[PDB]
């Protein structure tokens, strides 16, 4: 149930070390490819000429084990940034010769330390390999949450650990992977191997780490508190450290020696089995964690059967969508009416007919009189609808074949129904869909829904900001992937700000010369030191009165599959103090002919602005 | 054990004249070591002219005797080793192997009493033992970063010094309640005391730097790399022999100033011990498999 | 054993269809997605506002059933080719209509019929549905080895069946679908479904469809003979056309009402069986079939472990290496010289000792005298090297870590051996390396290889042309994959013309002032009407004397693993008809860096030159 | 090209500093006692169309002293107008070599090796190789002229040139490449954001054990203004002999020296820097047997990409 690997830095015996670590319980080995002690030299005679063979035979192991097995380890004297030319000159030559390696043997992974501010040198000499031969590797980089020197026992009488509380300082090691990972230009094989230490850091320090690339995590034994029993175990503080890196799904690592004379892997498993059952939303979402799709467009493209299919496998916002029928019926017609009225109810954009069959329901409930249109313009959902009226609906089920901003209506309706929502409310057009068959609505009637609001949140996450560079594509612009926005399933993140109201639309709308268009200003108080990526978009909306549907993460209709949230994007990555506002600013424009967004970030610092015109990214009319 | 793997470690004289070898393979299939007995410092390293001799799990870091008969060792697993000379002093056999540090036990030294020692490790703790209850009496994480040396006072058994890859030297005392005091440049490398003058010692940089401190300073460029060690003679007025990662041997007078140098390695020198017997002898090992013996003009 | 289906054009029960299919043994079904004779009107009315559903629906099968068990088919009487304006416009919107309903459906494939040399409009209509939408589906193009107009009855008394022999005329039929797939500019989405008559057409015509996209080969009932059981069979020349079509792996279709009042399906199953088996490098090359690779710069990269090992995972090479040294140390050191005569054999390029250790067993079965030297520039390998020389080897292997062309040796050898060729022989820059290890040569000193050849045979094979397309990529010249070799276990191909000798290298290099940059020209007579995409390279080696390797396909050694056939292409196919030579042009150019090859066709027409200076691609010296 | 040495011909300045040093080098060796019994062996490494050649044959004029040319070049084109100089005016004195100085196996060693292989960042046209090359057939007390050269930066603000660089975007290659690599211009629109510290050191000869021309300097900047950080601009220093020297750098500039222009070192993003604020720059100069290149990171206020990653956007030809 989870994936464990022990490091070591003695391995006498490759084999034997692999056997007894493998019948222990883990499934992968870090052990250094060269003798941690051999100092090699490569400028002066005759230390540069050390005859015999410079390391163990790849012949030792199987291309398997070497592939799936071993995690490779840089030898503890190389120091490329030593301020000893020397001694920077040797070990550029000697990283250089450990990498190509552990290339050379296919290892699926190979660490690398980072335990000083200044690592340039490193970052140079690995940005280089990268950049050298035909690789795959992924580079780990070990890396404290709390630095050696701020965890340091007060013994030093001229050199006393300073007892004031920095919080910026407490968070020095994330700026040392920061700025490792931006000299590397946020290589996509650059990962976090996050070393836990004996006392937690405060959980500003903690959550420093959300979003970040971590694929691997140290649990030294040192740090596990013995029980009665005399067995390995954690603080509660520590395991709910543990518990967020299941989420992260990373591969835990136990480092140093047995200190309860394994153990500590059966206490992670033990764990591992002691967290919450997943729920519905979060069983549905696995597989689907911070990969980006692209938003849908029903009224640009015709969906595909098994798209409308998905959609239908939703019965939250089914039920939320008969409720809101129901409420409507009985509050339009009374039981004295109950059969001398019949409700005109179109539902405008059916689909398969999922909501025609919730305003039967609804009717069967309500127990009022119901005349139903089935409009559609996908002709391939309406050979389903023309099936379905075929075989069960009848007279009472008029389907419509055309697209509701130009059918011409027989009569008026008392009750307009849709879905044509996207994650970040209006994305699928609906203010110009219902506008458009707002005439053949009664001067009294009901849209379902009749609001909607859209949200957004400022969020941080390298390992989605890298996802978005991963997007560009050869004949187009090369930033064009970076002003569209994007459905995803955000998981590996950090949300710097909480979701504000965006743009708010009403049905029908009465307002003199209305107008679709928007601009809005959004200030978020950021309180902690981040790196602002993009902006999470989520939704709400009012059916009828108290009956609503919604995915903004605080108010989110439980079991409710339909939507994943929208990611906006920025170009370029933007540092936030604590204490500083993020200031955003969205537009929604339009022509004849598309709809779009534009946006553009205003504080701390400008942005430029994304996506103008509509020339990387438009929604079809 | 048929064969002594090539990288030669540590070269001890004991009081009588006797050799203590520690040895490890640092390259080829298995990573081992082992530990041997020149009661003929001569025949060495001849696997065969031997007077005992013995084979660890994993290499040997570092190592020092304790008294005549017994072997400290700081081993690559992790855990520091005690082993003890036979009746006859044929066979070498081990009493106690504590894992105690977290990774490879890189620096050991004994303490004046003889009856414990100090232990500086990569995984950046200090130990100190005890000897006859096999057991740790006390852990210090004073250092930064992995400890290079640990050069326990010849005099006080409270006293020692260590140095690590954080720039620090440290001078320990446990009687205080905070035992550390940070004395003072390039990285320190070589610890030691010198043995007329509790109050006054050398520590060598990663500069080629030797230089001469007292408690309450001197320096010269010795060496092009690294300083590896600093061992002085048991003459009453010792002489200072400085190893180093350029393969030179050079011994320094009181002002620093060189007399000897020998190039006779042709890999790394690692460990030197002057003669008991002889005192313008000094034994140098090495990587190269040398167990080269020099006369010092004096 | 065979992947098959039915072919229908009458489904009364789409469910109960599909059961009577399956439970006959077939893996999916062919059937059209609405009624055959439903003719729809788009234009005039009533006709066009005709009621009621326009098909079944998608409900009545799973996804998984739509997705994997449904080929879809264009209905008869679509014909947007037609010289009758209202049907072409009908048939145009009618078209779209049936696509468009079978990617709603997610359809794995659908058939599209080429039954007459114009179908411009079904090509563009096709070009239009492919640029609509978010697609997936293959396009499989039903078009018969014989014209049903050359295949008609001799009963027409004033239309005699014109009994003359047109060789070209009788290949119309190549034409309809050459024309259609460059028409749509040779999209990968488009493949043959290649109907299969009733008598064989002559063999040319058939070899017309080799290096073509088939997918699908229609086996219609009426072309099985009935035998004396009464069961379906097939004639030994239709036999041998289904054991060709069952290389290419392509999906078994029966089409037809039962006349052996399945059978069919179950005689297919006996054909498949009744094959030989594969041989060693068809067993071993199977995954690799027309998979296009880069290829290996072992002097420029140093090369994986894993890549050594199957190097040195191919005994035929490494026993014909054994008995070249073992016949030059007999010639070399007489009986009576047995113990006083040392060879010094110097393995140039000695990789993880594979070619040492043959040397040693050349030794023992030779009885004489060897002094080894195992020179390799690979620090990695020199580690497996060393580790060899320590456990087993010793004094008599001297591992030399350096660049063979650097290299200073302490005495001249006697025997230089080495592994140093590509797939057309000199492209890992052989030439080079051992003209550098000459001078430590002995003045009659034997190189192993002592010669060696490069061949090149012209190809037609769409299916590899296509391949070579897909590799444009970003940041680079649109059509730099053209310009470069790959290796490739070359498979859905025709080979044009027999492969003729290229460039030829000796070693020792006795000629004054050698000079390895080369110039040479081949006619190739073309014996039938095609298309060239490319120039296959193969390779012959002199080892020494009568001991040689091959990778030429008519002198092919044995069980040889070690390598594939390069493929040299072209940017623009080249037509070619019947009687044509192809004079190809072929250059061997460098500098003091790079080392490459230029090629340019200069008959039929000429082609540009291409890789000119090595803009495209360079071999690192 | 030809009107490309033409150009560097049309610079008096720089010629009468190669003149006056070759003068005070020809004196220094030759004491007025040996003025006849001494023929120095003066080659010009890398002669162009003969303009150093010349000054080598002025120097010795003034100077009084017997010399010995040869004149060494590569170019084959060049090599036509030498052939015809050595013909028509030059004579035996002049021994034109048509060679790469790294090949060449002169006929003896020379007393005085001189060159003008210098760009605007002084190593960046290869002198350091090209030197090392012609090393060997140095007397082991013989002048290189020059002698010893350094390379200046000093960090900028100019939006102009930032937006200039954007524009040099092409097809076919990386999107951002036309930010990883150095361009000559002459600065005009920009603000000098910190005064220019010495770079890369280069001596001639080389008497260092295992020399190597690999390089990695940081630079600390003291910026004194709020500003936007676009590139840093490259200048050099060079000593022809002793107190002969050429400048670009603005403060110690040569006067009149039109033959080169600084040269601009660009990032991919501008950084925001606050007054009383350090930028912090590294710049390497590595190689390999074929190429030479630079690579360069901004790490303070912020870290920047590391600029040109093992010559992915431009290398230098060997
Ligand atoms: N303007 C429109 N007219 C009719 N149906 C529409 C329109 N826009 C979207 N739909 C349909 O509404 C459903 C919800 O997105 C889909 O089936 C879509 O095809
Ligand atoms: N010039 C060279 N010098 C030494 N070994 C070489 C050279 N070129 C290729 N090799 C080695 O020869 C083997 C066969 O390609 C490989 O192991 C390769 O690395
Ligand atoms: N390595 C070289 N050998 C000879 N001449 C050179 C070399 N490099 C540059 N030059 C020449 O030196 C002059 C100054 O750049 C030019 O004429 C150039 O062609």
């Amino acid at each position: 149930r989870v994936s464990s690997g022990r490091d070591l830095n003695c391995v006498p015996e490759i084999a034997d070390t692999l056997g007894a670590v493998a019948k222990q319980g883990f499934d992968f080995l870090c052990m250094p490819v060269f003798h941690p002690r051999f100092k090699r030299e490569f400028i002066q005679e005759p230390a540069k000429n050390r005859p015999g063979p410079q390391t163990r035979s790849d012949l030792l192991l199987s291309g398997r084990d070497w592939n799936t097995l071993i995690v490779g380890k840089l030898s503890p004297w190389i120091r490329p940034d030593s301020k000893v030319e020397k001694i920077r000159r040797n070990s550029e030559a000697a990283m250089l010769q450990e990498l190509n390696f552990g290339a050379y043997l296919g290892l699926p992974a190979f660490l690398l330390p980072l335990n000083q501010e200044d690592n340039t040198n490193l970052a140079r000499v690995l940005t280089n390999h990268i950049h050298t031969g035909h690789h795959s590797s992924m580079f780990w980089m070990r890396v404290p949450l709390v630095a050696p020197e701020d965890l340091r026992d007060d013994i030093i009488e001229n050199a006393p650990t300073t007892h004031t509380e920095e919080y910026s300082g407490e968070e020095k090691t994330w700026m040392w992977w920061h700025n490792f990972r931006t000299l590397c230009d946020y290589s996509k094989r650059i990962a976090v191997a996050l070393e836990i230490g004996a006392d937690l850091p405060s959980n500003h320090v903690i959550d420093r780490w959300l979003g970040e690339p971590i694929k691997a995590a140290i649990l030294p034994t040192s740090i596990f508190l013995t029980n009665k029993k005399g067995f390995p175990v954690l603080s509660k503080m520590h395991q709910r450290l543990i518990f967020r890196l299941l989420k992260l799904e990373v591969q835990f690592i136990i480092t140093g020696t047995n200190h309860h004379s394994c153990s500590y892997l059966q206490y992670l498993e033990y764990l591992s089995q002691n967290r919450p059952p997943p729920n519905a939303y979060e069983l549905f979402a696995k597989g689907y964690e911070d990969y980006l799709q692209s938003p849908l467009q029903p009224l640009m493209d015709n969906l595909e059967s098994q798209t409308y299919e998905v959609f239908e496998k939703d019965p939250i916002k089914y039920s939320q969508y008969q409720q809101a029928i129901y409420k409507c019926l009985l509050d339009r017609v009374p039981e004295e009416e109950k059969d001398t009225n019949v409700q005109v109810l179109m539902v405008l954009g059916a689909g398969r007919g999922p909501l025609v069959n919730a305003s039967l329901r609804a009717a069967k409930q309500a127990d009022r009189r119901i005349k139903l249109y089935a409009v559609e313009k996908n002709p391939n959902a309406v050979v389903t609808l023309e099936n379905w009226q075929f075989e069960e609906w009848g007279s009472q089920v008029t389907v419509v074949s055309s697209d509701m901003r130009e059918w011409v209506a027989p009569e008026k309706a008392d009750i307009i129904v849709s879905e044509l929502l996207g994650s970040f409310a209006d994305n699928e057009l609906s203010p110009e869909c219902l506008d458009g068959a707002q005439h053949f609505l009664k001067d009294d009637g009901v849209s379902i829904p009749g609001e909607y609001t859209s949200f957004l949140a400022p969020i941080s996450s390298s390992k989605l900001y890298n996802e978005v560079r991963a997007c560009r594509e050869k004949d187009r612009d090369p930033e064009a992937q970076f002003e569209m926005p994007y459905v995803v399933r955000l998981h590996n993140f950090h949300q710097l700000s909480a979701p504000q109201p965006c743009f708010t639309f009403s049905h029908p709308n009465r307002d003199p010369m209305i107008d679709n268009n928007r601009y809005c200003t959004l200030e978020f108080p950021v309180e902690v030191n981040t790196v602002l990526h993009g902006f999470a978009g989520y939704f709400e909306t009012v059916l009828y009165q108290d009956i609503t549907l919604s995915i903004r993460p605080e108010t989110h209709s439980p079991g409710m599959f339909s939507w994943f949230p929208i990611l906006f994007p920025i170009k370029q990555p933007i540092t936030v103090r604590e204490g500083q506002t993020i200031c955003v600013r969205f537009w929604r424009c339009s022509n004849s002919k598309k709809v779009w967004y534009e946006w553009a970030v205003t504080a701390p610092v400008c942005s430029a602005i994304h996506n103008p015109t509509g020339r990387s990214y438009t929604i079809g009319l | 054990p048929a064969c002594m793997e090539r990288q030669l470690e540590a070269a001890r004289y004991r009081s009588d004249g006797a050799l203590l070898l520690g040895a490890s393979s640092l390259s080829g299939r298995c990573w081992a070591g082992s530990l041997w007995l020149f009661k003929d410092p001569c025949a060495a390293p001849n696997e065969g002219f031997c007077s005992a001799g013995v084979q660890t799990e994993a290499g040997v870091a570092d190592l020092t005797w304790v008294g005549e008969r017994g072997i400290l060792v700081a081993s690559d697993s992790g855990a520091v080793e005690l082993w003890e000379l036979d009746e006859n002093e044929t066979l070498i056999v081990s009493k106690f192997c504590k894992y105690e540090h977290d990774d490879i036990v890189s620096t050991v030294s004994v303490l004046s009493s003889g009856t414990q020692a100090v232990s500086g490790s990569k995984d950046i703790c200090i130990k100190v033992w005890d000897l006859a209850q096999q057991v740790v009496l006390s852990s210090y994480r004073a250092h930064a970063a992995q400890v290079t040396c640990v050069a326990a006072s010849p005099h006080k058994d409270s006293v020692f010094l260590s140095c690590s890859e954080d720039n620090r030297i440290l001078l320990w005392d446990t009687r205080c309640p905070k035992p550390a005091s940070q004395i003072g440049g390039y990285l320190p490398t070589s610890l030691a005391w010198h043995p007329q003058q509790s109050e006054v010692f050398v520590f060598g940089d990663e500069n080629g730097t030797v230089s001469l401190v007292d408690t309450k300073v001197l320096s010269s460029a010795v060496h092009s790399q690294c300083v590896t060690g600093l061992v002085f003679s048991p003459h009453s007025v010792p002489f200072l022999a400085s190893l180093s990662e350029d393969c030179s041997l050079a011994v320094l007078d009181s002002s620093l100033s060189e007399l000897f140098r020998s190039q006779a390695h042709r890999d790394f020198v690692r460990d030197a011990t002057w003669s008991p017997l002889n005192h313008s002898l000094l034994t140098t090992v090495g990587w190269d498999h040398q167990v080269v013996h020099h006369v010092v003009p004096t």
